[PDB]
């Protein structure tokens, strides 16, 4: 639902930052 | 996966890391 | 660079919202 | 990469969806 | 509206291009 | 309401997205 | 360009908060 | 446009709210 | 709470545009 | 403090600028 | 351009995140 | 400042905790 949307609107922006060269992969399920 | 995990409760920096490739 | 870091914060953004359920991957490499 | 590809000029919405998996 | 619309559901792109001028 | 607030400020971000060179009204009434 | 494109993009959040319950009227039209 | 009145130099509120409905 | 986190990402990004050259401290305590 | 204050009820610009240095 | 904006923006919602509970202190000086 | 110190070279997470309280 939204509140799921929204969420990981947030969270892929963390992840932006936090992996960094990494890099990530995103899944929402 | 990563939005169970983190959207119901608050996930760390470190916890997010978990999920870098 | 932060102009790089900038353009890619809004690129994790953009394919959030364009790929939904799918998901996507970033690889910056 | 996506870097080179969409920072250095405008990639359309359609061009993105070559990055979901 | 928009806000009933897509803030009580998940709206797909092709739902919000509706709002466009 | 908060949570509209927040729904508001990522609708809009979509909207610049996908309307692109169309522009778009954002009337939340 | 994507200056102007990224710059739109933060345009947008700031009028979304200057305006309110008003609401804005965006149109990158030159 | 708005791009071109904003994006080189900042806009004061005041220029911002010549945009609100 | 992750809707306390949600709401305070925005809280300072509106904190950011209203303070301008002021600046502010964000004291969530 | 300022979640307490602006996390349920939309706090006025006003409101927020209460917080600036 | 405004390059100096953009990059409080973005630096505002990474202190957010880095500092928790702690919270931050944004100056743009 | 942080402007000065972060907005032409990256700053690493581990370099923006200095500006945390
Ligand atoms: C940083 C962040 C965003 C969204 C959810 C979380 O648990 C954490
Ligand atoms: C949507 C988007 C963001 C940033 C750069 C681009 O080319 C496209
Ligand atoms: C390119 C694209 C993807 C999804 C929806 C759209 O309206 C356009
Ligand atoms: C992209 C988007 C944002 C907020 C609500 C929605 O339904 C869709
Ligand atoms: C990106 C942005 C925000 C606010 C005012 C401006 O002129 C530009
Ligand atoms: C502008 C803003 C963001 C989040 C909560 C508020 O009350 C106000
Ligand atoms: C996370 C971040 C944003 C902007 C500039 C920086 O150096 C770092
Ligand atoms: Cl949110
Ligand atoms: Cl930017
Ligand atoms: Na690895
Ligand atoms: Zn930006
Ligand atoms: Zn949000």
């Amino acid at each position: 639902f939204v509140n799921q949307h929204l969420c990981g609107s947030h969270l892929v922006e963390a992840l932006y930052l936090v992996c960094g060269e990494r890099g990530f992969f995103y899944t929402p399920k | 996966g990563i939005v169970e995990q983190c959207c119901t409760s608050i996930c760390s920096l470190y916890q997010l890391e978990n999920y870098c490739n």
